[PDB]
């Protein structure tokens, strides 16, 4: 009888002896504490393979840290994952990445725990905070669009050590943004509706002349492979970043460019509206003395 | 459900801690105390890996660094001393000053940008998250995450009838057009005309054969007014959303 006691100190004991904050490890779950040791001596063992000032690297991040393993489990998620989440550390470390994902990804997923190391893919995530910082409950989640990049690592058995940075809605958006960064809006098959000011002194272009014009006869076709990518990405999660491509400049030449697309929606009809862009202008013009399109050449 | 799940739980814990690996309630208190003999200085180690990321603290003003993790010189194969003394405008590529400044004006507010570095002239692109920490610094952790044209073949783009609406620069060395030569003109221009049939044969089945590769040769007219033997493989390109013909999409390449 006095042995539930005994056991209820030691599970105590066991959850402070977690390196977590006092309060969420004091008023825990007994499974949950199994779980959480468990994972967190397992991620032990991958990080002293990997080996062989924390608020600094986890604050100046825009994304969480994550570690699966090659069956699913999350074994390690880094404490900021709330910020962007609204899922606690506590709520998803131990479960299953395919739990928490959207189904749809689910294989893709798949397909990157397996086994080169690199990983770089996108994938959408249960979410239960908002842009208000308010957090709701599983029964409301919504799917949060994640670029996940990491490695994939035989751990002695695997191990998808990633890093997953939401893409921000450009709607809301608290981080500033520079004079070589400007918006455009597309229809859904990603032809030019509208695009900023910017874009005069950055790539030569008049904002104006650019509507009703298919983005895909603007941009250097070496890159095309990435762009379709993004696009279909675009099209079946909602958000994409792109890669880091080249866009035909005005008068000839190309510049740089790094985009985040993402759908809006109309919200009294909940359809698809339109695509927003926020393009990152990477570099000057270069090769503005190679022509590569007619809408350079038809521009003297 | 939960008898089996705890027991398994249990059993984890025990088959993960190897000084019992067989009791019950001990195994607990061992857990603990296989815990209290160890979490922070493994997170870089976690950035590194998965991000191929380097902190690095920055004063806002100056530019100057005021810290640099050692993940520099795995990142950019630079040594910590070439960071540390100097500013983030020597370490950034030229054309990417303004923006730096643009980034560290002025708050613990957040700071996300993408600029080419400086690496053990090569610049490699970077993409920096972080905020403002009053040190005012920035605090930010910056990771590593074809162009072919600037020679046996080089691509086009097309409409259906066949008009050049872009060619990347090989093509200056395949056939000896400058760019603006082949824009604006039709491909079957520059076709011997004993073939110039079979092109447009090619052409009006690659659009009514949609995402199908077909290849066709023929004797391309070059600057050198030479017949030039090339075999182009080309296939109709289409809009991932409406599935819209975008463009024929040609590798003409020269045998
Ligand atoms: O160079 S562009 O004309 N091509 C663009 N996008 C584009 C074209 C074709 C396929 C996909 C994309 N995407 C890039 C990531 C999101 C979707 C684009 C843009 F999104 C903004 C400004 C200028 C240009």
């Amino acid at each position: 009888r006095c042995r539930r006691s005994k056991e209820t100190e030691v599970f105590y004991e066991l959850a402070h002896e977690l390196p977590l904050p006092h309060s969420v490890s004091s008023h825990l779950d007994k499974a949950s504490i199994m779980r959480l040791a468990i994972s967190f001596l397992r991620t032990h063992k991958l990080l002293s393979s990997v080996c062989s000032m924390d608020n600094l690297y986890l604050k100046a991040l825009e994304g969480f840290i994550a570690v699966v393993t090659q069956d699913g489990d999350m074994i390690f998620l880094s404490e900021n994952i709330s910020k962007f989440m609204g899922l606690t550390q506590v709520e998803l470390t131990g479960h299953s990445i395919f739990d928490f994902t959207h189904p749809c990804d689910h294989e893709e997923i798949r397909e990157n725990l397996t086994l080169s190391t690199e990983r770089d893919f996108f994938m959408r995530m249960k979410c239960t905070v908002t842009n208000r910082g308010r957090t709701v409950n599983l029964k409301s989640a919504t799917w949060k669009v994640l670029h996940c990049t990491g490695q994939v690592r035989v751990y002695n058995l695997s191990c998808l050590i990633i890093m997953c940075e939401p893409i921000q809605h450009p709607s809301h958006m608290d981080i500033p943004l520079d004079s070589k960064t400007f918006l455009s809006r597309h229809s859904m098959d990603m032809k030019f509706t509208y695009c900023d000011d910017r874009i005069l002194e950055l790539i030569g272009y008049h904002p104006e002349e650019l509507l009703g014009r298919s983005a895909y006869e603007f941009y250097h076709a070496l890159d095309s492979e990435n762009m379709t990518k993004s696009h279909q990405n675009l099209c079946t999660k909602g958000q994409v970043v792109s890669g880091q491509y080249r866009m035909l400049a005005k008068h000839g030449g190309y510049v740089w460019l790094e985009t985040q697309g993402t759908v809006i929606y109309n919200p009294r009809n909940l359809q698809p509206q339109c695509i927003m862009c926020v393009n990152y202008v990477l570099s000057e013009i270069e090769k503005n003395d190679v022509v590569f399109s007619m809408d350079q050449t038809e521009s003297l | 459900r939960r008898r089996n799940k705890m027991t398994a739980y249990i059993t984890e814990l025990s088959d993960m801690v190897p000084t019992c690996s067989p009791d019950k309630l001990t195994i607990l208190r061992m857990a603990v105390s296989h815990m209290k003999s160890l979490t922070d200085q493994e997170l870089k180690h976690l950035i590194l890996e998965a991000a191929d990321g380097f902190l690095f603290i920055v004063s806002c003003e100056t530019g100057r660094v005021v810290y640099v993790s050692d993940s520099v010189t795995p990142v950019l194969n630079q040594p910590q001393s070439e960071w540390f003394g100097s500013t983030l405008y020597d370490q950034v590529h030229p054309d990417d000053v303004d923006k730096l400044r643009e980034q560290l004006s002025t708050m613990g507010s957040r700071r996300s940008f993408i600029c080419r570095m400086r690496c053990g002239p090569h610049f490699v692109v970077v993409h920096c998250t972080g905020y403002i920490k009053a040190w005012f610094c920035l605090v930010a952790i910056g990771r590593l995450q074809n162009c072919t044209d600037m020679p046996t073949e080089f691509i086009s783009r097309h409409n259906i009838e066949g008009i050049f609406t872009f060619v990347d620069h090989r093509c200056v060395a395949t056939v000896g057009y400058q760019p603006q030569e082949l824009l604006g003109k039709n491909i079957v221009e520059f076709c011997h005309p004993e073939d110039q049939q079979l092109l447009r044969d090619s052409f009006q089945q690659v659009v009514k054969l949609k995402g199908q590769v077909l290849s066709v040769m023929f004797r391309f007219r070059s600057k050198t007014r030479e017949w030039l033997w090339m075999r182009t493989s080309s296939f109709t390109f289409q809009n991932p959303y409406s599935d819209e013909i975008e463009y024929i999409i040609c590798t003409n390449t020269n045998v």
